[PDB]
């Protein structure tokens, strides 16, 4: 880990040239010695007000929600300084963090990251006050390349599915502990009582992970099936049957 | 009306977008709800159809019984309708709950006057107790179906409720949001150009100060 | 006054207070806040554990907006200066505990505490945005608590602390039931919370018994608890042992009320809030009067034994239950 | 205190739920059951009906359903819930599931 | 790849991309749609038939924003500039088909397909709303359809096109029965639209049998005529004359189910799609399987002859119920 | 014309016009208005109690902002100048009713009404709010109103006037009764908004016996004394012994109908709006054409005899009711 710190009350210039010495370290580690990098930039919401203190410095206007015109072509040179070039065995990857400022998910910083990046991953109030750790709400995050990441060879054979099946039952889950509230204990069927026991265990054995714990990605797929079992294959419906019969048991 | 007549801000879209939210909750859980009943009175439906069907037999047996009991007791229909007293079979109404609607339902229950005791002594005998079993098979029947109505009217009220709920959320009260949502975001947008513009003469003006100085 | 040594002493022996009135000068109003916090770090150097409370931020704000202003500068978001973000930063992290400068050893500290006040309660006013963005712990404010009257108006649910991974070994040094009482007591408000969502939409009628404990436990929590009248001799001030105390019991009753449910639920026997309730509401009425203790004149064993004998008698009660 | 059971139909019919054990007479000396004869005209049948619809403490309602088709204004009144009405059979006129005076709220009942 | 004169070739024979990613001068993307343009009218001179997709003119729309910005022109609707709906009504007014400059006598054109992405589907914002005043065609692809495994994801009730007099010369010259199939077509799945609200209000067996036929052969046609499986040899390419004679046929089993249940509604040999479906199984997965008929082996007369060879059963199994 | 002394005579010879239409040049527009006013102040000085319209101010408003927008000034709300609410409220403070100069003693007035013509129709718009911050009397239209030819159009909800704790001194000595009809007339719309939130979510189910009167009785009141067609020979013009009588009617109807609702809720002899409609069909109509009575084709002694009688006629149909 190659570590660099712009303290709070550290000049913003130096913010603002932070991202880029990361990043052209992030190049030579890569592009030249050819070795996989991952480029962690931490609270790009802390960047764009450096970025807006040195237009405002220029004495440029301001544009929408009081940030610049260009952040949209500053925030894409910052991002767009990674990926896989053909011939260099290295790469870069990010993994921008954004504090978004009144939750808005339309506020010019998440707007342009969303832009520009491919994905995006909550980290949700709600779980967090739940005391749920990482707080990574799966159903409104998303990951555009994740299809290229998994795959026999690459983590394994089941990853898609069960990440799929995951996905379903977490949502079906949550469809029906808003539902149970209305219609009471009762009155639910015993399929959705296995979704309830689902949606407990996703969040408390698989979402729920302690700051020190590392679950290789084999790991998580396992701890995927050992929920997924709560259902019979019958319910496992986006899994194809040739993946159920090989992984289901045990 | 259009808006709801909070004057355009932040704070007021940040509210907005809380409202709307919580609105689209509540249509998502009175549809829910809607739902539930909506289940419960189709199936009450049905099980109100079967059991019709089924009364249609029960009631035909029970009137063959009666034949059989005139054939070996005569006519005692009289004796039955003059020594009436007070009635064996009393019926306990019961509060049920399908979501959060309470559905009135009925209990059998016995006060256990048998004024009729004895009446087919003489003759009637094991035939007119059979009537008297028959016709209890009748009494248990028609008050389950009873309940079922009385649940049936009851979750009918609750839909048309329920579904008049939802819709005035989903065409009056969500719409009046979203338009009041339209309005601010596009009054801030001119707060915004406005204060572009007096920047943007400012920036002249210091520039043209530069030209009278230098 | 204080008492210290068994004396009562004036606060004023102890205390520095930086008066700057809205009507002096702009430039004032902007100095104040770093002469306060250079007072400050004076006595952090010396090696005390310094406190400073900034009663307006905002108003500080306002002083930069208008210095620029008049310097004809270009504003950013809402007209503030765009280095606001730094203004606000180099105040603030003046904050921290230190080892001093100096040959003998010593270690003072500077707590900061900024007030922010922006229009009409506005959580993206750049002031309140640029603070958050700096302070380690925000006491935000709960409107609808403050109109019911409900002190202190804490907004537990988007109100935040980020010194808890700190303090955690503080607490499993000298609180070693705190944590877990804490975590309890958050994730109980946040059922709450989504519980109240639905009871407001449809009805309380389809709520289970866990339900109903999680409301009727939140409810104790929110009055009893949450709940602090800092105008009476008993609750001025809230000793941690009292604090921890408090939490501890209603915690404990959570834990035995959600207990007897569980294990009797599917069962004939089945207990219930509705009994519970009745059984033992002389335990309810001392888990609500818990927070009349005064240590002032109630001893802190006193207070601990009163506490813990509320516990045994819970436990008589729901023992008795089963 | 509990409900009562009133029945509209032939001589047999009263006779057998009156052996089932439905009969009183109430503080008012009130029958809960009528003897439907060709004598009684269809103004007295529908008033007896609404009498038992008044009748608060009545609770189940039974009718032939011939009978009850000729009640049917009356058994259209009663939109309300609490007194269940149950268009019976008879071994005069069989029952059919077709236009029961409830039945009338549905759609699905094909 | 593409087959020319019986060879496959790549087709970057004939294809040029303008292709640049998002840290790119500004410049570059807004001058990408114009540059693409022209290239594709110097084809079209040439006389070809040039065809130009651009891949977001919402990112191209901002990149004439930052642009804007950067010159500070005054921000018009919701930020972008005050000429936005101008260039875009250029920018696509420079499509067209045209009799080319120059002696030899030539006709060339540019299609531009030009994409937009709008904001999570809203289609308010100035870019997707002008692209959408201005276009003349349509075609609103789907997520929701693509989960559900219907390819294309066309979503065929958004979806429009403009064009339909301007091409009814042409079908009236080379395919002559088109037209009518398309109303009907367009018509039948219009009326499945709320045929599914009428199965939702009573459930689907409370449809008379007519319409019980328009959702059978709306589903046929879903999914067997829109759903189309593009890496499959037999039909990733589906000539038209195979397009209009599987939509006639599908066409001709609709309006003879139609004509049994409306011709015996005034009889009590009332049919049913029941009696239709077991009566006529064969020539339902006849008409399913048309999708089969491969262009590359099944040639023009065979396809048409087996679809005229179906139209033959279908008549004769109609005739035989009737 | 209007009859002086029994001879007619048009109106022409006491009107003035100053006219400049839209498209004349823009800076005289603000002269225009200046003219007007110093023409009614000289014939008021003469002891002449004029009216000025100023036909629309929003368009001098929008004269001085593009002066401004010449001069390069700084603008005040979307972009008028900061001295737009220094002019209106100086044109609009030369209004009020005077003891005139000079030694002939004299009474003159100056009314103003000036026609506000808001941007978009919102009166947000500044010269809409300065304008409201200076005239004692608001008569708000509605866009919906007007769509629904509901002229004219005037909002009786938001307008208001602060005159009439003025005029009371005359009207309890010209029409006694005036006052309280207006009170109750005004309740009676004020009622019936708040039913029509609730009506509009819940349905007329909910109503109870009198608020169906009210909400019948605020129908009556809007579509038919509140609305009247300046353009046609019976409504032109309505004389104040007309709007009192038509006032008198229709809320000596409204408090028949709640009495006879009141006397009958607690019987057997339930009286209800729907019986009231189907007894008196006939009243209610005489009710609703009550405003065709023409002041000058008939007489004011024959509009009041109509409205006596059908007062009567009412007080019939009620005790008959009854």
């Amino acid at each position: 880990v190659c570590l660099f710190l712009n303290l709070a009350n550290d000049p913003t210039i130096e913010r603002i040239i932070t991202p880029r010495l990361a990043l052209t370290t992030a190049e030579f580690l890569a592009y030249q010695c050819e070795k996989h990098v991952l480029v962690i930039l931490t609270d790009m919401s802390s960047y764009a007000e450096a970025l807006r203190e040195v237009s405002a410095a220029r004495e440029e206007v301001p544009g929408r929600r009081g940030f610049p015109g260009y952040m949209y072509t500053d925030l894409a040179t910052i991002y767009e300084r990674a990926g896989r070039v053909e011939g260099r065995n290295g790469s870069i990857t990010q993994i921008p963090i954004l504090t978004m400022p009144n939750d808005d998910i339309t506020h010019p910083i998440p707007d342009l990251t969303g832009y520009i990046t491919e994905g995006q991953i909550y980290v949700d109030r709600q779980l967090h006050n739940r005391q749920i750790y990482p707080p990574i709400n799966v159903l409104p995050s998303l990951s555009r390349l994740m299809k290229s990441a998994i795959g026999e060879g690459m983590t394994r054979k089941d990853h898609a599915d069960v990440s799929n099946q995951l996905y379903a039952c977490y949502a079906i889950g949550k469809d029906v502990q808003a539902m149970k509230a209305v219609v009471g204990e009762e009155a639910l069927t015993s399929d959705d009582l296995l979704y309830l026991e689902f949606l407990q265990k996703f969040e408390k054995n698989f979402i729920t992970q302690g700051p020190y714990e590392n679950r290789t990605v084999y790991e998580t797929l396992d701890i995927g099936w050992q929920l997924l079992r709560i259902f019979p294959k019958e319910m496992l419906k986006r899994i194809p049957q040739s993946t159920l019969s090989e992984f289901y048991p045990r | 009306k259009d808006r709801i007549e909070i004057f355009p801000s932040r704070m007021a879209q940040t509210i907005m977008k809380a409202r709307l939210k919580g609105a689209q909750t509540g249509r998502n859980l009175l549809k829910k709800k809607s739902d539930a009943l909506t289940l419960r009175f189709r199936q009450i439906l049905k099980k109100i159809i079967e059991t019709k069907m089924l009364m249609g037999e029960v009631m035909r047996e029970a009137a063959f019984s009666l034949a059989e009991a005139k054939f070996t007791a005569g006519d005692f229909s009289t004796t039955v309708i003059q020594n009436v007293n007070k009635a064996q079979v009393k019926i306990r109404a019961k509060k049920d709950n399908v979501a959060g609607v309470t559905l009135p339902v009925f209990e059998h229950y016995h006060e256990g006057t048998d004024s009729y005791e004895l009446t087919g002594l003489a003759r009637g005998g094991e035939q007119l107790a059979k009537l008297k079993r028959n016709y209890a098979k009748a009494v248990e029947l028609l008050v389950e179906l009873a309940s079922l109505q009385t649940s049936f009217v009851t979750l009918d009220e609750a839909i048309k409720i329920t579904n008049r709920r939802v819709n005035a959320i989903e065409h009056v009260i969500i719409p009046r949001i979203e338009r009041t949502l339209a309005y601010i975001i596009t009054e801030l947008d001119e707060r915004e150009r406005e204060e572009f513009y007096r920047l943007k003469k400012i920036q002249e003006k210091k520039k043209i100060i530069k030209e009278k100085s230098e | 006054t204080m008492e210290v040594d068994g004396k009562v002493e004036s606060i004023m022996k102890r205390t520095a207070l930086v008066a700057n009135t809205s009507n002096m000068p702009v430039a004032a109003r902007e100095a104040s806040i770093y002469t306060g916090i250079t007072l400050s770090e004076y006595f952090r150097d010396m090696g005390y554990h310094v406190s400073m409370m900034a009663d307006s931020t905002s108003r500080w704000a306002e002083a930069l907006r208008e210095i620029s202003g008049r310097l004809a500068e270009m504003p950013a978001d809402s007209g503030y200066p765009a280095y606001l973000g730094a203004r606000l930063a180099s105040f603030y992290e003046r904050a921290g505990r230190v080892k001093c400068l100096g040959n003998p050893e010593r270690e003072g500290s500077v707590s900061i505490v900024g007030a922010v006040s922006p229009p009409g309660g506005d959580f993206s006013d750049p002031v309140t945005s640029a603070t958050l963005g700096i302070v380690q712990v925000f006491w935000g404010l709960d409107k609808k608590l403050a109109q019911r009257k409900h002190f202190p108006s804490v907004n537990w649910l988007i109100s935040y602390s980020k010194y808890m991974r700190a303090l955690d070994e503080y607490y499993d040094k000298h609180f070693t039931e705190f944590v877990p009482l804490r975590t309890k007591a958050k994730e109980i408000l946040q059922e709450e919370e989504d519980l109240a969502e639905i009871v407001q939409l449809v009805g309380k009628a389809s709520l289970a018994e866990t339900d109903k404990i999680t409301l009727e436990v939140a409810k104790l929590i929110k009055d009893d608890f949450l709940q602090q009248n800092g105008y009476t001799p008993y609750d001025r001030f809230c000793p941690f042992y009292k604090t921890v105390g408090m939490l501890s019991n209603m915690i404990s009753f959570y834990d035995m009320a959600r207990r007897a449910v569980e294990t009797t639920a599917q069962s004939d026997n089945k207990i219930t809030w509705s009994i519970i309730r009745e059984h033992m509401g002389e335990i309810l009425y001392k888990l609500s009067s818990m927070k009349f203790k005064d240590p002032v004149k109630d001893g802190e064993a006193k207070i601990k034994a009163d506490y813990a004998q509320l516990l045994e008698d819970m436990q008589n009660a729901f023992r008795s239950l089963e | 205190r509990g409900k009562l059971i009133a029945v509209i139909g032939d001589e047999d019919t009263v006779t057998g739920f009156l052996l089932g054990g439905i009969g009183e007479l109430n503080k008012n000396r009130h029958p809960n059951f009528l003897v439907v004869e060709k004598d009684t005209t269809i103004n007295e049948i529908e008033d007896t009906f609404r009498q038992f619809l008044n009748r608060d403490d009545i609770g189940i309602i039974l009718i032939n359903q011939y009978i009850a088709e000729m009640v049917r204004h009356a058994l259209d009144a009663h939109q309300r819930s609490i007194p269940a009405v149950l268009e019976i059979p008879s071994k005069e006129h069989p029952y059919d599931a077709a236009k029961d005076s409830i039945l009338r709220r549905a759609k699905g009942m094909f």
